[PDB]
């Protein structure tokens, strides 16, 4: 396999580190050509904890959290609050897929646990106010698409889109 | 007579059309016509209709021996209608569509011994009548049309509604023999006001549909349950349907506020099932109410009192083709504000739409699955997928389809212009600023039998990417 | 002459509201089905004719046919927008001849009741009577002699009998509008419109998809210019009779029926009035 | 208030018991009316092997598993092996809903290890074999309902619409 | 809720003293709207008097009153010998309807005795005599709309216009 | 900061040495694709100073010509009397856009002022005299495009359409 993970795209301060092995390579499925982002693997029955940021599962389709794909290892030290599986490549659910896959999926997505005590309430939150995704592109899309910038001239299209494409609920806590 | 019920009702950017297929003119403003509004109610109970006797019988009637059925209520050439329609709304005063001048004195001189095309298009408030043969000027006017950029830029998002708008803003001009100057007047007049009138696109139109019943037409045999049908069916065009054009996506859509009746005999259930959707706490509950308003109609404590005359008529499978619901393929999802949904929409059933290319991700079986559901597609294989006895990958073989002869339904498939879209959309509110669009496929009778879940988990990838 | 015809459209946009409107109509109906005809080089090659503007456009050039198909769905938007927009009311000659009207029945010692009413939504009177019906296919209830539409004192009183008939049995109907062994007691004119906001005609469309149809393989729409009354037009009428009774049984039933249709398609909204005015002129 | 437990509707065997308290304060969220199954549940996302089937997370939206709601604890030998937690009950696409709600409905849905180790397998799956239902529809029902059996002149029809009102995805693997 | 004051229009002073709160709310029902009058009412049945002038019950469906529909209350000294009642406001004869009133109505129009003593023989009057028109149009149209030579300055088309649609059947006994 | 050129196409002889940019950099904004002719560029409100073939600007917006568009500055010996301005390279009334433009360019214009001598008159003269439309192939794009007659057949298209393709305003003087 080609052994990967999962991380979000909040507006949230909560995005510092969550990875070891960014490259593992010179392959990712998320690839970015003059388009915006590729392949954005979306899950839905779910919502995300930003604050304490990890994903919630709640048990409604209406929620959900889209994400990208992060072809390595979040820390090793995991298990404790992450989410293991092996895919037959298309149980997967895109966003503007670029093409066939290799066949073997590994994702560690970041979950956490109910601590069921209140009436927790899922509401949507939508990926506004382009300056916090302006120190998103210097936070979480520099680092991880360094290529930008030295392959990609449209660093204009990618936080259009993001603004427009990337979208989540949250458990308002 | 008297009244039978009343529905504050409300549209969400309806696009209706009146002998010039905007929704205003010279003469009038029309938002809502309670010509549509009957037509619509006359389909959706004939899709209803269907949807029953499929249901319950697993027979389907055409749609004629349906409202022959369906005469005493809604009326034929032997019967008057027993159901009087009303539209009643805000501004129903003088509100006509007045070009009070247009400055255009200079294109005419562009346009002199001269074959050439006149486009017209806003640029940033300001439009331009882009002249083909390489030439654009700022025409000016003034218009008690106060078209907002709002508006404009819908029209220009919206790469369905930029696509219907290819009519409405193009005139090829042949002044080489000779052309007057008062003649090109009214001939750019004219193309201007087929233009402005196509962006009084309103929103939040809202409208008080009154029904009145003819009392003389009392219960001769089943008036009552028919009348009853008939109320039961109206509710679910409300719900699933709307007013205008291209209400197969999106727009148009209707919206319950206020259901006050008069005669409990008649509507206590239908209020009730009316005044269910007042105000809805979020998606599923939507779709569970969808639901049981569906099938209250087949396995409630009452069905059908009816069926069982002998007016009806078989369809001939090979001949006809009948909608109706399924009750099961109804994904629903929340979209917290409604002019990108309708802007995506076009993602959703465009052959190299994004959001297509990404759920079935394949040349010739997207292609088939567009022109099977999705309404008549401009076709240029494919039919391997579309066969009666062919090769089932992917289930959508077509009832009578043969492949390299033509038949009935190869024809209608393939060339018949006006085939409705099985594949709807709908943008549905409560009055506490919450919406929740609502995808559907409608079930045609000229599918021989499809893999249900498998074209639902296409539907709710849709309404999860379409947002 | 041919003459007269290629320079009709000159006509009613010219001489709005002063030219006989059905011979008028009756005589474009000419042109309209011969529209390819008049178009081959026999525009009378003048300027102010509507029908040289239809050799400036192009709207296909694959076929002259479709091109000419096209030019005449245009041209009979264009006619309906014509008639509507130019031919305007001037009731003064109605005003006239109903105050003439009632001097006369007040000689003649009857008991007038004298009805204004308004339209409220675009009206249809006599849709199968011939006028337009030869360019639209539907029609309104003309009058040519006084070159307006007109509602039929037939109509009307029908209308007022199956109401009354309805609330009063079939027996008083026929004790105030007799049968065939009495005459009626009441006696009504044709309406008139009188006064109007801006217009007297409006265009107006119906596009029936499923009428008739089997199933949706065979569905398509057929849409039907045609011209309608335009709303906020005022029609009058007179209503004499010399028995004092059958006073008692019109006037409540004035209001009430109007308010539901007075033409046709009232089962869809059209043709629904406004009592605007009634009056009693009682004479011994 | 009170706690729902929920219990998949699988054809083979991993069903030996699930409840402890089966009484609620008068009845449960599913209910019979000599018509039917209502409040039936179903939990999409999420995929049910026949091996020790507790609701395993998969990828796949169109990944769905049935099954009703009854308010009580699992047979208290338990308790750390499932999902645990407080929806606010109009979060659960419940199926054919009969009445109200009581703001914030507790949950027992069971959870199986997400088996990193091989690659998901899934194929669609509906009740058969009518013993299976004769089998389930008192294995639980009988075990639930003090009115079943003494009102049940409808069997038949309330199994032949557990026919078609339940399916879901086993992993057959 | 909003109940209403049926101001009809006789010809003389008796619409000096009438009532308590002519104020009201933001909407009336009679409207003066830059295209004349608006949602009047229409009543039959009824006769107006001019010595303390109001409506007398009688039978003769062609007596009719026309007049005004504002938001009021009949002075608070008034209402024992009143009108008061409740419509589902389509009930209402309203002549040049505009919209929709709002689904139900409190009357309040004046209701003098029957009058046993004298016997009726109404006479119908309409409205002329211009400063007969002018003096009612500073006395009522001035007063309850804040509209008239505040915000028209064309209102002598309702001059014009009011000479004609309102009149009534009246006794002058 | 990049730039671009416009090069003229009226029908004089004046085409081989009025620039330095036989080659551009390493591209070409107008190209042939064995469709036809492609994004060319149209700048209206200029008439043509025919001799030293460069544009007068005009005040009527109805006098328009036609060029290619690339990339340089002329003659390496010039701008002296040029127009150069840098754009947002959206604002090109470019026509036959089978291309891309890089989001920002420079453009130069051959420029030749006003000179008021006179009224003037400005001709609609269409591009004839298939003499220059073979000086058109020699002087012009044998030379501009070293991609002309080495890599396609279709040069009687790319010769015959120019008819229709290009035209100009000429005033005459």
């Amino acid at each position: 396999s080609t052994q990967r993970e999962y991380v979000f795209i909040p507006i949230t301060n909560s995005i510092t580190i969550d990875v070891k092995i960014t490259i593992g390579g010179s392959d990712h499925i998320t690839n970015i050509d003059e388009r915006g982002i590729h392949n954005v693997l979306v899950i839905t029955g779910y919502a995300v904890d930003e604050k304490n940021g990890r994903l919630v599962p709640t048990l409604d389709p209406c929620d959900y959290v889209k994400g990208i794909l992060v072809a390595g290892t979040p820390q090793q030290a995991q298990s404790n609050d992450f989410l293991t599986l092996k895919l037959p490549a298309n149980k997967l659910y895109l966003i503007r897929k670029k093409g066939n896959i290799s066949d073997d999926l590994k994702i560690y997505i970041p979950y956490s646990s109910p601590d069921a005590r209140n009436s927790m309430k899922t509401k949507p939150v939508s990926i506004s106010d382009d300056t916090i995704v302006n120190n998103i592109i210097k936070e979480v899309f520099d680092k991880i698409y360094n290529i930008t910038q030295k392959e990609k001239v449209k660093i204009e299209k990618v936080k259009e889109d993001i603004k427009e494409l990337f979208s989540y609920y949250a458990l308002e806590q | 007579e008297e009244l039978l019920m009343s529905l504050k009702l409300k549209a969400l950017y309806p696009l209706t059309g009146g002998y010039n297929r905007h929704s205003i003119n010279p003469f009038y403003e029309e938002l809502v016509r309670p010509t549509e509004i009957k037509g619509l109610w006359r389909w959706w109970n004939r899709v209803l209709f269907n949807t029953l006797a499929y249901s319950t019988k697993g027979k389907l009637y055409t749609y004629e021996s349906i409202d022959r059925l369906f005469e005493d209520v809604f009326g034929s050439e032997n019967k008057k209608s027993a159901v009087r329609l009303e539209v009643i709304t805000d501004e129903g005063n003088d509100n006509r569509f007045e070009l009070s001048y247009v400055e255009l004195d200079k294109v005419i001189d562009c346009l002199r011994n001269y074959k050439r095309k006149v486009s017209l298009d806003f640029i940033d408030n300001t439009l331009i009548a882009e002249i083909e043969g390489s030439t654009k000027i700022p025409i000016s006017f003034k218009s008690n049309l106060d078209i907002d950029k709002i508006i404009k830029d819908l029209v220009h998002n919206n790469k369905l509604l930029s696509f219907e708008l290819l009519g409405f803003k193009s005139v090829e001009i042949d002044a080489t023999k000779i052309s007057d100057k008062k003649i090109l007047k009214e001939i750019l007049r004219d193309l201007i006001t087929n233009y402005l009138e196509y962006f009084n696109i309103k929103q939040e139109v809202t409208f008080t549909l009154n029904i009145y019943l003819d009392k003389s037409r009392e219960h001769k045999q089943n008036f009552e349950d028919k009348l009853k049908f008939a109320l039961y069916s109206l509710l679910v065009f409300i719900l699933l349907g709307g007013i205008g054009r291209k209400t197969s996506r999106g727009f148009g859509s209707l919206s319950i506020i206020d259901v006050k009746c008069y005669d409990n005999s008649i509507c206590k259930k239908i209020e009730d099932l009316a005044k269910n959707f007042l105000k809805i706490s979020s998606g599923n509950e939507l779709k569970s109410k969808i639901e049981s308003i569906l099938d209250c109609i087949k396995n409630s404590c009452i069905d059908t009192l009816y069926i069982e005359n002998n007016i009806l008529s078989e369809i001939d499978p090979k001949k006809n083709v009948v909608y109706f619901i399924n009750s099961d393929l109804f994904e629903v999802k929340r979209i917290n504000d409604k002019e990108k949904v309708l802007a995506n929409i076009y993602k959703a059933v465009s052959s190299e739409g994004c959001c297509i290319k990404s759920i079935i991700t394949d040349k010739y079986v997207r292609k088939s699955f567009l022109i099977a559901f999705g309404g008549y597609r401009k076709v240029e294989f494919i039919k391997n997928y579309l066969c009666e006895t062919c090769e089932t990958v992917s289930s959508f073989n077509i009832v009578d389809f043969l492949l390299s002869e033509g038949s009935f339904m190869s024809d209608y498939i393939l060339q018949y212009e006006h085939r409705n879209s099985l594949l709807r959309f709908k943008l549905i509110s409560d009055n506490s600023n919450n919406s929740y669009l609502i995808g559907y496929i409608l079930h045609s009778s000229y599918f021989k039998k499809i893999d249900i879940k498998y074209v639902r988990c296409i539907l709710e990838k849709l309404t999860y990417c379409v947002i | 002459a041919i003459d007269f015809l290629v320079n009709i459209l000159e006509l009613i946009k010219e001489k709005q509201c002063n030219i006989n409107l059905f011979s008028a109509i009756s005589l474009t109906s000419i042109v309209y089905n011969n529209f390819g005809e008049f178009l081959s080089n026999n525009q009378s090659y003048s300027t102010n004719n509507p029908l040289l503007k239809y050799h400036i456009i192009i709207l296909n050039d694959k076929n002259k046919t479709k091109d000419v198909e096209e030019k005449r769905n245009i041209f009979k938007r264009e006619v309906a927008e014509l008639i509507s927009r130019n031919f305007k009311l001037d009731g003064e000659k109605v005003r006239n001849y109903f105050d003439s009207l009632k001097e006369v029945l007040k000689s003649l010692k009857y008991t007038i009741v004298d009805v204004e009413i308004t339209t409220r939504t675009r009206a249809l009177i006599g849709v199968s009577t011939s006028l337009g019906k030869l360019i639209f296919g539907s029609g309104i209830s003309f009058d040519p002699y006084m070159n307006l539409p007109y509602i039929p004192a037939s109509e009307i009183k029908g209308i007022v009998r199956s109401y009354i008939e309805g609330k009063l049995g079939e027996q008083e109907a026929e004790e105030i509008f007799g049968n065939e062994e009495r005459e009626g007691n009441v006696n009504f004119t044709d309406a008139y419109p009188t006064r109007s906001k801006d217009f007297l005609f409006v265009p107006d469309v119906i596009t029936p998809h499923y009428n008739g149809k089997k199933s949706e393989a065979d569905a398509e729409p057929r849409p039907v210019i045609h011209l309608t009354i335009a709303p906020k037009v005022t029609f009058r009428f007179l209503i004499y009779y010399k028995r004092e009774d059958v006073g008692k049984p019109i006037c409540d039933s004035m209001p009430i029926i109007l308010i539901r249709g007075l033409g046709a398609r009232s089962s869809v909204g059209y043709s629904l009035f406004e009592l605007r005015k009634i009056e009693v002129i009682k004479a011994a």
